[PDB]
């Protein structure tokens, strides 16, 4: 149960053995090496005998790496038909994926095939159910090798996805459905990655993690599906990045986004309140603009009819987001999901987690009944 | 107008001074007019990653227009005047200002030395 911190995104191929050795040893009695696309191209999962070798979502990955798309497809394909055996590997993967059937295509044939799809017919996999929400969305699988019950996921279709993949999984060992509840009660248990709402009575709020300009594409898309009635968004650039990167995210994340904070996600030396002015370009807006105008109490909207706030520090401009959310809307945090560290300039702070968002939502009910107005950026303070 | 076409008869290039705006627009020759520091509108609306990518992208330098503490004027255009910019005005606005002094000064002589006047017919003219 227990995950050893390493620096790199997929360790030492031999340490990853000692270690699984070591356990299997004594307090473990299975060692799965399990590794993403770049892990297993690296050759970090490719050195060890896999039982069942799936992939969850099959497209171009480390094609700037590699230098040749489906490289990594190939590459788990290889390592999956090198220790094979007959009807124990899982091809579950997503039909609708051309690099998903390629991989599957090769290896040995002898291995048990299994398609994921909710669309396709031949992979008898469907939702069948409307109870998408922030909190739990329950689908009744009807397949005859999948499970009846699904698992309750925060994404409208990527997390349904997921709970689809994994539930082959799930039914290859136990067909009884019964044993799936302790695998849907931990896919929604709200994980660092693409984090569901909070149990408390507020505003729904989402952590993910969106650094790419593409995945933060989709995730956008797939919350404007799920959100109700707003899509509020705080995130921000990493220094000595990208440069090009800043102001397609800004644009991406304003056309779809009725209200955006832009704020410094990582400084790391870099000056700050510039490559903010770098994000603020985007949408044609200058720094200049926006702070002689901030002098009054107007605050142009943009021509789109959407609104694009800003601040220096993350803190405050979080849990301003968090707290200037409506009942039906959500509050994405996009800057960071997983990760624990700010690194303004040369030293690191610990202080982004889902405690100070907690927080947050205690404290909006004590700044309600104070009066204080926290429905735009300019705060109207009572005298 | 005068200046520009003098230049002509001597053969001097226009010098690389004359710049963009922010907006793209401002240029010498649409500046003047009376929508001013405007964008104007192409039918298609202006691609604004287009022209991020253009002055700087991925690498090098764009004068990013962030206000900053030291005293070095952030329009690049304040550049050679010692103190600041001229005051902008458009055409319009500076012709009804020419109007109205050199009526003023009518009115001066009036004031002043123009109660008295060589007309016969002044002194209803004069309400």
């Amino acid at each position: 149960d227990n995950k050893l911190e390493s620096p790199h995104t997929t360790p030492d191929a031999v340490l990853v053995q000692k270690l699984m050795a070591k356990m299997v040893h004594n307090g473990t009695e299975a060692l799965v090496m399990e590794a993403s696309s770049h892990g297993l191209a690296l050759g970090r999962c490719d050195k060890v005998d896999f039982d069942i070798a799936v992939f969850t979502n099959l497209t171009r990955d480390h094609l700037d790496f590699h230098g040749t798309e489906e490289e990594y497809r190939d590459a788990k394909a290889k390592l999956f038909a090198r220790m094979v055996d007959p009807a124990r590997h899982r091809k579950i993967v997503n039909i609708d994926d051309p690099n998903a059937a390629f991989f599957l295509a090769q290896g040995n044939p002898d291995v048990p095939i299994v398609t994921f799809a909710m669309e396709n017919k031949s992979a008898d996999v469907h939702p069948l159910k409307f109870q998408l929400s922030l909190f739990e969305t329950q689908v009744l699988v009807n397949t005859p090798q999948g499970i009846l019950e699904i698992s309750s996921g925060l994404l409208g279709r990527h997390n349904i996805y997921n709970i689809l993949a994994a539930v082959a999984v799930g039914i290859a060992v136990g067909a009884p459905l019964e044993d799936i509840v302790k695998g849907i009660e931990e896919v929604d248990a709200v994980p660092g990655r693409c984090e569901l709402i909070d149990e408390e009575q507020a505003f729904g709020v989402i952590v993910d993690y969106a650094h790419t300009p593409d995945a933060l594409s989709r995730l956008l898309d797939y919350v404007r599906e799920l959100g109700p009635r707003r899509v509020i968004t705080v995130f921000g650039c990493a220094g000595e990045s990208d440069r090009g990167k800043r102001p397609i995210m800004a644009k991406i994340a304003t056309d779809k986004s009725d209200v955006t904070i832009l704020t410094s996600d990582n400084p790391k030396t870099e000056d700050p309140l510039d490559i903010l002015d770098d994000m603020l370009a985007g949408v044609g807006w200058s720094m200049q603009d926006y702070l002689k105008h901030g002098e009054n109490d107007y605050y142009p909207p943009l021509p789109n009819g959407h609104r694009l706030f800003l601040h220096d520090i993350r803190r405050v401009a979080v849990r301003c987001a968090v707290a200037m959310g409506e009942e039906g809307d959500i509050v994405v945090v996009a800057g960071k999901g997983h990760e624990t560290y700010q690194i303004e300039g040369d030293k690191k702070e610990f202080f982004d987690d889902r405690e100070e968002c907690r927080e947050a939502l205690q404290y909006v009910d004590e700044l309600h009944q104070a009066g204080i107005d926290t429905s735009e950026f300019p705060w109207r303070l009572p005298e | 107008l005068e200046a520009l076409e003098a230049m002509a008869k001597d053969n001097q290039p226009i010098p690389p001074r004359a710049m963009i705006l922010s907006r793209k627009y401002r240029t010498l020759v649409s500046s003047w007019i009376e929508p001013l520091q405007e964008e104007a509108e192409l039918g298609y609306e202006i691609d604004y990653i287009a022209r991020y990518v253009a002055e700087g992208g991925l690498t090098g330098d764009r004068k990013r227009w962030v206000p900053r503490r030291g005293k070095t004027p952030l329009d690049p255009d304040a550049e050679g005047f010692i103190y600041s910019n001229p005051r902008e005005t458009s055409f319009k606005q500076r012709c009804l200002e020419e109007w109205r002094l050199h009526h003023r000064k009518l009115l001066k002589t009036l004031h002043n030395e123009g109660p008295s006047i060589l007309g016969k017919i002044s002194e209803s003219d004069y309400i």
